[PDB]
């Protein structure tokens, strides 16, 4: 899993 | 109230700005490096623009995560097409206003094969004679169009968002069988441009001769993206068999 792609959707 | 149309008009992100400096001599390797980051940028914007799409935030994040990074680059080469349709009527790409790719530097190393791939989505666009907002709605259901073999967490409320976008294209042929044939065959021939896009980019990602850079946020997208394309675990959603 992408950390920032991940990050950026759970904001 | 306001239609569905005129929400994903209003959340279609402002093009981006590359600042590519052709006062400096253009290479291969430079210029793909320069779209590469063009590219990490409106992927970003493309983020915003998923988190504002009606229905979106309603899947589980693992699905909201899955469906932008298998369908990043369908979206990016859409949207080329669109700008490449509108701003020069499909005989140059237009990656940016600031940014323009002729033959001449198509004739740059590494560079025909793609641009021509490239270029294939722009000369549909002007086959079908494709409207702002047939293209808006097509937009939307190529981010629903990949997903994995496994399915996804949230199945039911996505069955209903692609069900929305449907009507929607609909809508939008008809504010304008046959059409929605087309149109949706030109969806079901993104898979197949798209894949050859992805093969190249995963060919510059891995070549360590070549140099090219790709931004952080690309860089780990393409990275998860390489191991599950390798396995063949990735389902394409087809209107036609
Ligand atoms: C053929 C591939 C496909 C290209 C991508 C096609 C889709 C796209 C459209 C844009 O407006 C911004 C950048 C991207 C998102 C992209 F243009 C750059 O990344 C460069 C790219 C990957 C590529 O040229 C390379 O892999 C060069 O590294």
């Amino acid at each position: 899993r992408p950390a920032i792609l991940y990050a950026l959707l759970s904001s | 109230f306001p239609t569905l149309i005129s929400l994903l008009e209003v959340i279609e992100p402002e093009v981006l700005y590359s600042g590519y400096d052709s006062t400096l001599p253009d290479t291969s390797t430079r210029l793909m490096s320069t779209l590469n980051r063009l590219g990490g940028r409106q992927v970003v914007s493309a983020v915003k623009w998923a988190k504002a799409l009606p229905g979106f935030r309603n899947l589980h994040l693992d699905d909201q995560m899955t469906l932008l990074q298998y369908s990043w680059m369908s979206l990016m080469a859409f949207s080329l097409g669109w700008r490449s349709y509108k701003q020069s009527n499909g005989n140059m790409l237009c990656f940016a206003p600031d940014l323009v790719i002729n033959e001449e530097r198509m004739q740059l190393p590494y560079m025909y094969d793609q641009c021509q791939q490239m270029l294939k989505i722009s000369s549909e666009f002007v086959r079908l004679q494709v409207s702002y907002d047939e293209y808006l709605c097509m937009k939307v259901l190529l981010l629903l169009s990949t997903v994995p073999k496994d399915g996804l967490k949230s199945q039911a409320v996505f069955d209903e968002i692609r069900m929305t976008y449907i009507k929607e294209l609909g809508k939008a042929i008809v504010k304008r069988w046959q059409r929605f044939y087309q149109l949706t065959k030109l969806l079901d021939s993104m898979h197949e441009m798209v894949g050859g896009l992805l093969q190249f980019c995963f060919y510059t990602f891995v070549n360590k001769s070549l140099s090219v850079e790709f931004p952080e946020m690309l860089a780990e997208i393409i990275s998860n993206q390489l191991p599950k394309f390798k396995a063949g675990s990735v389902k394409p959603l087809l209107f036609h068999q």
